C-alpha cells in the first residue's frame, strides 16, 4: 500500500488525460477490442431494438503510465480508476435509444509496462431489422457497428481481438437460440481524403425464435 | 451586509467542519426532533403495493459551533445556509420501492442565534404499503412511513418527536400534520387516523 | 471479365471477375462524411439513392 | 512526446468559455448547422410526440483557438472534449420532455484557424400535433424547431449549411445503410430559416 | 468534538482511498459478505427479474485506520463517509438493468484496530431464469451473485 | 480581445453567491416574477395531476454586479451561468409528483447597472382539484402556487409582473379551451409574529374540455 500509495503519486503527477497516448503525433494508437455477449435481454419486433448485455474488453499501451518494480517494492500490477487516464471514444453507431459511450466508469488493470486492460460493462440497444415474412419461425441478422466518433484510422486504429464474439459465459435464452456470430472489420475511404481510412468493426448475430409459445397459445 | 462576516467567522476562521456531530464531547448524544406534513396523497396503487405521498418533513436540532451574540454583528437574530455547508442530519425512508431513501429538495437551514436550527426540505416518496384484500371494495389500508438513521448509532444520535406549547406548556407533536384549508383530498382514499410513534 | 476494384480515390487495382461475367459495375453515394464509390465485377441492384452505372467493356468502371 | 500536448496546454491556457468569442462589440457568430436522421424510432400518437435519432453537425469559429503550424510541426488539427470549451447553446425547442441537450457530449475538432466542427448525436422527443381526420390512412407534417436558448439575433446568427457553394436545404439520410421504420415512410424532408 | 478533528486530520493525511490496503506486497485482504433481507419485493416473470431490499454486511481491514484510544482521550471507533476510505467493489453481478453498485452510501464504522464495517443498502434488480413447467403451482430457484468487479483471488479473499 | 473575460474577472473575483443581494441586512431584494405557458401537456383526472410546459421569467437587482462602459469598452449586457451568482429559490407549493425547484440552470443576462433577467425553463406538475360532475362537458380551474421557500417577506419581496399569465406563444391543445386566466398576490400574517408577511403569487387557469371523443366513443 505504502509502495503503490508513492508510485501512484508519481504516476499522475505531470499527467493529462486530455492528450493521445503516442510518442509521436504521427503514430496511432493501436486498439485490440473484444465483445463478450452476457444475455440477451429482449428483441422488439415494432420499434426494431435488440438490448443486450456485453462486456466491451479494450487493450492499448499508454506509454507514460510505466515504472520500474525495483523501485516500488516489486510491484507489477496496479487497479486505477478509469477517469484517471486517457480513454478511447468508442460509439455504437447503429445505437436506437440507449448509450452512445460507456457510462460506466469501472477501474482498469495497469501493469508496468504501460499495458492497459480496460473491460466496462454496458447495456447496448442496438436499431435492428425484423423480418415478419415467417413469423413465428423467423431467423434474424441482427449487428452491432462499433467505431472511433472523432478520430480517423490514421490517429486512433482498432482491430477485433478475436474471429468471432466471446459467447462462453452465455445465459441461454427461453426464445432465441444463437446459430452463428462472426465480427468484420471494415475499411472505408473517401474520395475527398485519398489516403485517410475510417474503421469500424460489426459483430452479427443469427437468431432462431423457439416457436412454442406461439404455436401453443396462437396456431 | 455583516451577513457576509458573521458566515465568515463561522465557517471558514472557526474551521467548521460538517462531517462531525455538533456535540462538544463524543459521548453525548445530537437530540434531533422530527415532524411531518402531508402536502398531498397522490396515489395507493392495489397492483404494485405502492402508496405515493407528498410531505415535508421538518428537522430540528443545536449546533454549538453555530451561535454568535448579535449585539456584536449589528442586531442580525436569523441566518440563512445552504444544506452543504453544515452538518445536517440523515433521516433516510427504509421502506422505499425505488431507490429514493432522500427528501427531494436540499432547501436551506435557518439557525438563530443560539445554535438552533430548523430544516423543511420536501419530498416525493414512494413506500411499500402491503394491500389487505379481505373486504374490497369496501376496504381500509394501514399504510406506515418507517425512518430510520443510519449513519449513527443511538449513542450518538437521538431521534424524538417534536413539540408544541398552548399555554406555557410543551406537548409532544403524536400525528402527521395537516392544513385544513389548503388540503384538497383525494379522489379514491379519505384519511381516519394519523398518529406518529417513536419506537425502540 | 477485368474489372476495377478499388474505392473512391484509392491508387488503381484490377480483379479478374468469375468465368461467365461481362460486366463492371460502379457505385457512388454520400455518407455524413463526404463521397463513397465502390467498384466491382458485375451488375447489381442498388436502393433508390444510389448513382449505379454498368459497362459490358473491359476495365470500364472507373 | 505528442506535440498536442503542448500545443492543447497553451490553447486552453488563459481560456474561459463562459465568453463568447465576439472579436469586437457588434461581431455577430455565425453558427452553421446541418441535420442527418439516423432512425426514425416512432411517432405515438397517444402522446403527439415524435422519436427520432439524429446526428446534427454544428460549425462556428472561434477565433481564440488558433495557431500556426509551423511553431507546431505541421499540426493543423487537434481533438478537445466539448465541456473545456465555449459553446453555442443549440437545443430542441418543442420537446416534450425536458430534454433541450444532446445525448453524447463529443470531442470538437479545432483546425488552426480557429474553425470548429462538432458533430453530437442526440435522441431527440419533439411535439407534432396529429391530424386524425383520414387515420389510419393518413400523414402527418411533424417539425423539428432549433434555437439558441442564451444567445439572441445581436450575438449569434443561425444559418444553414452550403456545401460547394449551394445550401443544403435538407435533412440529409444516408441512402445505404437507412433502415425504414415499419410504419412511416418519409415523403419529404425539407428545411428553412424562419423569424417571428 | 476537537479531539476528534484532530484525529481524523491525523489519520487522513496521506491516505489514498484508491490504494488497496496491502501492508506487505503480495498480501490479500479479507472481506466477508453476509447479507439481510429487508423485504422480496417482486419476480416478475415476463422479464425473469427479481427485486429485492437488503443490506450488504462487509467488513474488512485497513492497517492504516489504526490509532492508540489513550491518545485521543479513549475515542475507540469513528463514523466516517464513505467515499473516504477504500472499499472493495463489492457489485452484484447477475443484475438485469445495469445497476451493479449500491444505492445508500452509509457511513462506515471504523475501529481503532483498522477493523471497518460497512452496512450499505439497496434496491437490486436481479435476473433469474423462471421455470415455466408447473406455473402458477412452482417454486424458484433466485439466486444473487456477489463479487468485487474489479479485484480477484490474487488480491482478496 | 480581452475585454469581457477582464470584466467577468473583476465581477466574479470577491463575489460570494450565499448573502442576498442587499446594502443592509434589514431591506428586502425584489423580484418581479412572470409565468409564460408554452403547452398544456396533460391533466390527469385520477391522480389530480395538470402538466404543463413553462418559463419561469424573473427579475431582480444585484447592487454588486454592476460596472462601467466606459471602463470595458462599452459593454452594457452579458450572459452569466446562473449557478456563479445568487437566485432566489422559487417553489411550486402545489407541487404533485414533479420537481419542486428549477432545475435547467440557463444562462442569465446581466445589465450594467445590476438589473438581472433569468428565464429558465421548467414542467409543472401540479396538483389540482377536478370536478367530475358534468364529464364530458366539465370546466375546471387550476393553479400554480408559487412562492419563496425559505425566506419571508421581509427578507425577499415578490410581486406580478402582470396581471394575467403570458399565453403568446401557446400551442393550441387539441382537448382543452382556455377560457380565462388572473395571477393573484398574496399576504400572510401568523398569530405568532405580529409583523412579518408571507407571500405568495396564485396563477390560475379556466379550462373547457372539447367533449367530442366522448360523445363519438361512449355516448
Ligand atoms: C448478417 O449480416 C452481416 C452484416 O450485414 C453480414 O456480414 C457480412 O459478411 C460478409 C461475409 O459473408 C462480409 O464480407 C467479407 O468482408 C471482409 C472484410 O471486408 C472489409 O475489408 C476488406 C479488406 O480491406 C483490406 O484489404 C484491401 C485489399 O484487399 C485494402 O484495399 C484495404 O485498404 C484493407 O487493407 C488493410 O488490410 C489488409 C489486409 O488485412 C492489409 O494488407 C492492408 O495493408 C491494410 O492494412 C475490404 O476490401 C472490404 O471492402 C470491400 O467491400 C465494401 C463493401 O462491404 C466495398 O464498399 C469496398 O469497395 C470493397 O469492395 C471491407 O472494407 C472481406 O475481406 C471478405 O472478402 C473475402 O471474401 C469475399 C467473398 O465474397 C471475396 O469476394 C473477397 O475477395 C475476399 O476473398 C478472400 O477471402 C475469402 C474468404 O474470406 C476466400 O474466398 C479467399 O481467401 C479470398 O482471397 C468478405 O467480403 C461482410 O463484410 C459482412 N458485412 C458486414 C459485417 O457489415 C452477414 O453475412 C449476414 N449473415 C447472413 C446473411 O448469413
Ligand atoms: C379559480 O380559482 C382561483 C383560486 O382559487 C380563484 O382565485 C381567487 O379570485 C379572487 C377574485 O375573484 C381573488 O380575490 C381577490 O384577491 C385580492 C388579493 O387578496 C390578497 O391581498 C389583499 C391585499 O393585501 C394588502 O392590503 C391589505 C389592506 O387592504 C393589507 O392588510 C395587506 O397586508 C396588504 O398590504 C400590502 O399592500 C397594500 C396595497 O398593495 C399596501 O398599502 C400595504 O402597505 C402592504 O404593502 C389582502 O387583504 C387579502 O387578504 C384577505 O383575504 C384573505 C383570503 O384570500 C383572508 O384570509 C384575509 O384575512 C384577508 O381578508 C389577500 O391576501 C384582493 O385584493 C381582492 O379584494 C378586493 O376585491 C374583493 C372582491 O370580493 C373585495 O371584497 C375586497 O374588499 C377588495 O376590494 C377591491 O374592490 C375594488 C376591486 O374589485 C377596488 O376598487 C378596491 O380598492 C379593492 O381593491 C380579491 O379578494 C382571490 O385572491 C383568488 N384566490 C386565489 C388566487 O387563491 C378564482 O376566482 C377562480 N375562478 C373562478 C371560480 O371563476
Ligand atoms: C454581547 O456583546 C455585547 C457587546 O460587547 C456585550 O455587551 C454583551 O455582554 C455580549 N453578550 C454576551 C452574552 O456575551
Ligand atoms: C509561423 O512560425 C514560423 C516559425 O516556425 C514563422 O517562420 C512563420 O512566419 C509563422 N507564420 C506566421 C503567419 O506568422
Amino acid at each position: 500500500s505504502e509502495h503503490e500509495t508513492r508510485l501512484v503519486a508519481n504516476l499522475l503527477e505531470n499527467y493529462n488525460k486530455v492528450i493521445r497516448p503516442v510518442e509521436h503525433h504521427t503514430h496511432f494508437v493501436d486498439i485490440t477490442v473484444g465483445l463478450q455477449l452476457i444475455q440477451l435481454i429482449s428483441v422488439d419486433e415494432v420499434n426494431q431494438i435488440v438490448e443486450t448485455n456485453v462486456r466491451l474488453r479494450q487493450q492499448w499501451i499508454d506509454v507514460r503510465l510505466r515504472w520500474n518494480p525495483a523501485d516500488y517494492g516489486g510491484i507489477k500490477k496496479i487497479r486505477l480508476p478509469s477517469d484517471d487516464v486517457w480513454l478511447p471514444d468508442l460509439v455504437l453507431y447503429n445505437n436506437a435509444d440507449g448509450d452512445f459511450a460507456i457510462v460506466h466508469m469501472t477501474k482498469l488493470l495497469l501493469d508496468y509496462t504501460g499495458k492497459i486492460m480496460w473491460t466496462p460493462p454496458a447495456i447496448f440497444k442496438s436499431y435492428c431489422e425484423i423480418i415478419v415474412t415467417h413469423f413465428p419461425f423467423d431467423q434474424q441478422n441482427c449487428t452491432m457497428k462499433l467505431g472511433i466518433w472523432t478520430y480517423d484510422g490514421t490517429k486512433v486504429s482498432i482491430s477485433p481481438e478475436s474471429d468471432r464474439p466471446d459467447l462462453s459465459t452465455f445465459m441461454e435464452s427461453g426464445e432465441w437460440v444463437m446459430k452463428d456470430y462472426r465480427g468484420w472489420k471494415h475499411w472505408v475511404y473517401y474520395t475527398c481524403c485519398p489516403d485517410t481510412p475510417y474503421l469500424d468493426i460489426t459483430y452479427h448475430f443469427i437468431m432462431q425464435r423457439i416457436p412454442l409459445y406461439f404455436v401453443v397459445n396462437v396456431i | 451586509n455583516e451577513e457576509e462576516r458573521l458566515i465568515n467567522d463561522l465557517l471558514i476562521v472557526n474551521k467548521y467542519n460538517k462531517h462531525v456531530r455538533p456535540v462538544k464531547h463524543n459521548n453525548e448524544v445530537v437530540n434531533i426532533a422530527l415532524s411531518l406534513t402531508l402536502s398531498n396523497l397522490i396515489s395507493l396503487k392495489e397492483t404494485d403495493e405502492t402508496l405515493t405521498s407528498n410531505v415535508w418533513m421538518d428537522h430540528a436540532w443545536y449546533d454549538h459551533r453555530l451561535t454568535w451574540n448579535a449585539s456584536e454583528y449589528s442586531d442580525i437574530s436569523i441566518l440563512r445556509l445552504p444544506p452543504e455547508l453544515v452538518w445536517i442530519p440523515d433521516i433516510v425512508l427504509q421502506n422505499n420501492n425505488d431507490g429514493q431513501y432522500h427528501v427531494a429538495y436540499f432547501c436551506n437551514v435557518l439557525v438563530r442565534p443560539n445554535g438552533y436550527v430548523t430544516w423543511l426540505p420536501p419530498a416525493i416518496f414512494r413506500s411499500s404499503c402491503p394491500i389487505n384484500v379481505l373486504y374490497f371494495p369496501f376496504d381500509w389500508q394501514n399504510c406506515s412511513l418507517k425512518f430510520t438513521a443510519l449513519n449513527y448509532d443511538a449513542n450518538e444520535i437521538t431521534m424524538d418527536l417534536m413539540t408544541d406549547t398552548i399555554d406555557g406548556k410543551d406537548y409532544p407533536i403524536e400525528w402527521i400534520i395537516i392544513d385544513p384549508e389548503a388540503f384538497t383530498e383525494n379522489g379514491e382514499w379519505e384519511i381516519i387516523h394519523k398518529p406518529a410513534k417513536k419506537n425502540i | 471479365r477485368i474489372c476495377f476494384n478499388h474505392q473512391s480515390s484509392q491508387p488503381q487495382t484490377t480483379k479478374t471477375c468469375s468465368p461467365g461475367e461481362s460486366s463492371c459495375y460502379n457505385k457512388q453515394w454520400s455518407d455524413f462524411r463526404g463521397t463513397i464509390i465502390e467498384r466491382g465485377c458485375g451488375c447489381p441492384t442498388v436502393k433508390p439513392g444510389i448513382k449505379l452505372s454498368c459497362c459490358e467493356s473491359e476495365v470500364c468502371n472507373n | 512526446e505528442n506535440e498536442e500536448g503542448r500545443l492543447i496546454e497553451k490553447l486552453l491556457g488563459d481560456y474561459d468559455k463562459r465568453i463568447i468569442p465576439a472579436k469586437t462589440l457588434d461581431h455577430i457568430i455565425d453558427v452553421t448547422l446541418k441535420l442527418t436522421l439516423t432512425n426514425l424510432i416512432s411517432l405515438n400518437e397517444k402522446e403527439e410526440a415524435l422519436t427520432t435519432n439524429v446526428w446534427i453537425e454544428i460549425q462556428w469559429n472561434d477565433y481564440r483557438l488558433s495557431w500556426n503550424t509551423s511553431e507546431y510541426e505541421g499540426i493543423d488539427l487537434v481533438r478537445i472534449p466539448s465541456e473545456l470549451l465555449w459553446l453555442p447553446d443549440v437545443v430542441l425547442e418543442n420537446n416534450v420532455d425536458g430534454q433541450f441537450e444532446v445525448a453524447y457530449y463529443a470531442n470538437v475538432l479545432v483546425y488552426n484557424d480557429g474553425s470548429m466542427y462538432w458533430l453530437p448525436p442526440a435522441i431527440y422527443r419533439s411535439t407534432c400535433p396529429i391530424a386524425v381526420t383520414y387515420f389510419p390512412f393518413d400523414w402527418q407534417n411533424c417539425s423539428l424547431v432549433f434555437r439558441s436558448q442564451t444567445y439572441n439575433a445581436h450575438e449569434v446568427n443561425l444559418q444553414l449549411s452550403a456545401e460547394e457553394g449551394e445550401a443544403v436545404e435538407w435533412i440529409h439520410i444516408d441512402p445505404e445503410d437507412f433502415t425504414e421504420n415499419g410504419e412511416w415512410t418519409i415523403r419529404h424532408r425539407p428545411a428553412k430559416k424562419n423569424y417571428n | 468534538s476537537v479531539m476528534e478533528d484532530t484525529l481524523l486530520s491525523v489519520l487522513f493525511e496521506t491516505y489514498n482511498p484508491k490504494v488497496r490496503p496491502a501492508q506487505t506486497v503480495g498480501d490479500k485482504v479479507t472481506v466477508r459478505v453476509g447479507l439481510t433481507l429487508t423485504n422480496l419485493l417482486i419476480l416478475n416473470e415476463k422479464i425473469e427479474e427479481m427485486t429485492t431490499n437488503v443490506f450488504l454486511n462487509l467488513a474488512w481491514t485497513d492497517y492504516r485506520l489504526q490509532w492508540d484510544p489513550a491518545a485521543y482521550e479513549g475515542i475507540k471507533d469513528l463514523r466516517i463517509p464513505s467515499s473516504d476510505v477504500w472499499q472493495p467493489d463489492i457489485v452484484l453481478m447477475n443484475n438485469n438493468d445495469g445497476s451493479f453498485e449500491i444505492t445508500l452510501h452509509v457511513n462506515v464504522l471504523v475501529q481503532h484496530t483498522g477493523a471497518v464495517s460497512w452496512q450499505p443498502s439497496a434496491i437490486y434488480r436481479s435476473s433469474c431464469t423462471i421455470k415455466v413447467m408447473y406455473f402458477p403451482f412452482d417454486w424458484q430457484n433466485c439466486t444473487m451473485v456477489f463479487k468485487s468487479y474489479t479485484y480477484d483471488t490474487s488480491e482478496v479473499t
